[PDB]
């Protein structure tokens, strides 16, 4: 429920609203639906459904001194996709025969409205 | 010809939104509220309700993966070092603070200050602004530590003059002036980010491609 | 758009024949009125999105083609704009409505770290590598690429010099030989 | 965005030559444009002034000298004559 607490309506409190039918966990793992104001859900095992705050990833700290380095001895080359449209499906209509079809005097009454249908 | 002697560094500014506030209309609520004969008057023109909630739910979701788009490139999140030593660097301005309750630059608290039920709601952003934030400095920090390369690759750290001197080189002048002119540069940089603390204050005309998207879905929803 | 023929919008049917074969003219012009606002209101909706959805279309079109001209007919220094590494090249493919690239990147793997120094004092005079770091591994000073380990030994042809040694910060003492002195 | 950038600052004028005619062979410079203060002739980088003596390694010899326009007569350096 969006934008009400616990009061009008296991049963747990958001930021976004009263949420029935999920038990809510401490851990943090990444983010699989999302919900709102960083909370997101999963299915994972007794399988259920759980309730954690989004992670944003690995802590990852460097060395930084002021006279030491880093260098590459081994390499890689990869492969990856990317994916573009290009083209829609292309189509035309007949307005006139679209609204009075086969009716004279349907279209007689459609001429007095201007040129909408060019 | 002419050749130049001496030299300047210079810092802007650039400023352009990324998403606008999310909202969301109950048609049936607006039309024709709490009414049977209306609701029942209303079922006799097809679908519009439900394209008109369609659409406006598309735009809600491109809201959330535009912002997502610009911000989340990195996933490993990066850590400044204790010891502030950038050989004459001065950092202080852009890195966070921890003091602060929001763990954000005092240019950032500057820009967040300067900025200001018939069916319809307003729905909140997925991502927050501490976790934007989080992005921002971990991106700081890799740029700050290791250059280019955590970009590319595995995080590799140099030192920071070092890191200038590649960046000096790549615009065909040679190391050894920013190698004998460091103290110079570091002062001329440092002066630079101050002036623009202040100089981003004391001017009602700076974020107004913000203030504008504001005032738009303001007016919008007003009318 | 279809489906939306089935709507009364109001009037007794929504069938046009039926309606005109019941009725006198003065009354069923009136339905008809009534018929023809609904359908051309759906029509003029539906061609709106139409428009809108185009010049999306067109968007994503002029980045393929930009891409296109730009990665498969010549290798890009843009970073991540033709796949997440150092770029090398890119093959195209067709697809339903659309295209597909497969991008060939670079990515190194293994990193081990060493000791810098942003000049090397000889004579009195600063040295400072023509192309890549100099590094060291504790007992001698090598000079090395800066995205693929490979130490040379520190000569004449892979420094200039530039000044004194009393101007540098972070300078340090080493051995740089001429290779036409043992000749 | 804070975009951070370089800006030359302080210009003077100076005479330049596109080649330099030493023993009937042309020189031009690998990286650099040949100045002149109006007694000696140097090679410099273009943003940012720095003369340095014209010697064999910071230059190449291409063709003849009566085929480009403008080149003039000098000393060319060589260093492993002293040595
Ligand atoms: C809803 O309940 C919460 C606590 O359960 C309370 O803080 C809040 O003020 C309540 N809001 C309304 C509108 O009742
Ligand atoms: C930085 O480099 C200098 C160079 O000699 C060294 O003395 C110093 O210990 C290094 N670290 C710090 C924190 O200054
Ligand atoms: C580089 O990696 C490949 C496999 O990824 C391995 O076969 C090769 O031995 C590695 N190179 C070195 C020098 O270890
Ligand atoms: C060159 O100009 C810069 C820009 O202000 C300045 O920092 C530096 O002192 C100048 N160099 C001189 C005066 O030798
Ligand atoms: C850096 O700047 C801050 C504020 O601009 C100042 O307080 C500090 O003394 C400067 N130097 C260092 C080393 O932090
Ligand atoms: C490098 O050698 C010179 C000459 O022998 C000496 O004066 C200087 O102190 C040495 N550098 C260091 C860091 O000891």
């Amino acid at each position: 429920y969006q934008d009400v607490n616990c009061t009008e309506v296991n049963v747990f409190q958001t930021r976004a609203g009263c949420l029935i039918g999920a038990e809510h966990v401490n851990n943090s793992y990444e983010c699989d639906i999302p919900i709102g104001a960083g909370i997101c859900a999963s299915y994972q095992t007794s399988q259920s459904i759980i309730a954690y705050t989004m992670s944003l990833g690995a802590e990852n700290s460097v060395a930084y001194s002021n006279n030491s380095i880093a260098i590459p001895t081994n390499f890689t080359i990869s492969v990856t996709t990317e994916i573009l449209p290009v083209s829609m499906t292309k189509t035309s209509v007949d307005c006139t025969m679209y609204i009075c079809g086969d009716s004279t005097e349907c279209s007689n009454l459609l001429l007095q409205y201007g040129s909408f249908c060019t | 010809i002419a050749i130049p002697t001496n030299f300047t560094i210079s810092v802007t500014t650039e400023i352009l939104p990324v998403s606008m506030t999310k909202t969301s209309v109950d048609c049936t609520m607006y039309i024709c509220g709490d009414s049977t004969e209306c609701s029942n008057l209303l079922l006799q023109y097809g679908s519009f309700c439900t394209q008109l909630n369609r659409a406006l739910t598309g735009i809600a979701v491109e809201q959330d993966k535009n912002t997502q788009e610009v911000f989340a490139q990195v996933k490993q999140i990066y850590k400044t070092p204790p010891i502030k030593d950038f050989g004459g660097f001065n950092f202080s301005q852009i890195l966070p603070d921890p003091s602060k309750p929001s763990k954000r630059s005092p240019i950032e608290d500057l820009l967040f200050n300067k900025v200001t039920f018939n069916g319809l709601t307003v729905l909140p952003p997925l991502l927050t602004d501490e976790m934007i934030a989080q992005y921002t400095s971990a991106l700081l920090a890799g740029t700050i530590t290791s250059g280019w390369t955590f970009g590319a690759g595995p995080a590799l750290q140099i030192p920071f003059p070092m890191q200038m001197a590649y960046r000096f080189n790549g615009i065909g002048v040679t190391q050894n002036v920013l190698y004998e002119n460091q103290k110079l540069i570091a002062n001329q940089f440092n002066s630079a980010i101050g002036k623009i603390q202040d100089s981003l204050s004391s001017t009602p005309s700076a974020l107004g491609k913000l203030q504008d998207v504001v005032n738009q879905n303001a007016q919008a929803l007003n009318t | 758009l279809v489906k939306q023929l089935s709507s009364n919008f109001g009037a007794i049917s929504s069938v046009l024949n039926d309606i005109l074969s019941r009725l006198d003219p003065p009354e069923a012009e009136v339905q008809i009125d009534r018929l023809i606002t609904g359908r051309l209101q759906s029509l003029q909706t539906y061609v709106t999105q139409q428009l809108i959805r185009a010049a999306e279309i067109r968007a994503s079109a002029n980045l393929a083609a930009t891409k296109m001209s730009e990665c498969v007919l010549g290798q890009s220094k843009r970073v991540d704009f033709c796949g997440k590494g150092y770029h090398l090249m890119s093959f195209p493919q067709s697809a339903p409505h659309g295209v597909v690239f497969l991008h060939v990147t670079y990515v190194p793997a293994q990193e081990k770290n060493f000791t810098t120094a942003p000049a090397i004092c000889h004579d009195g005079k600063a040295h400072f590598p023509r192309e890549g770091v100099f590094v060291s591994n504790g007992t001698h000073w090598f000079v090395t690429q800066r995205n693929f380990y490979e130490p040379q030994i520190i000569t004449t042809d892979n420094t200039f010099v530039s000044g004194n040694c009393d101007v540098v910060i972070g300078i340090v003492n080493n051995t740089v030989y001429d290779p036409l002195q043992p000749e």
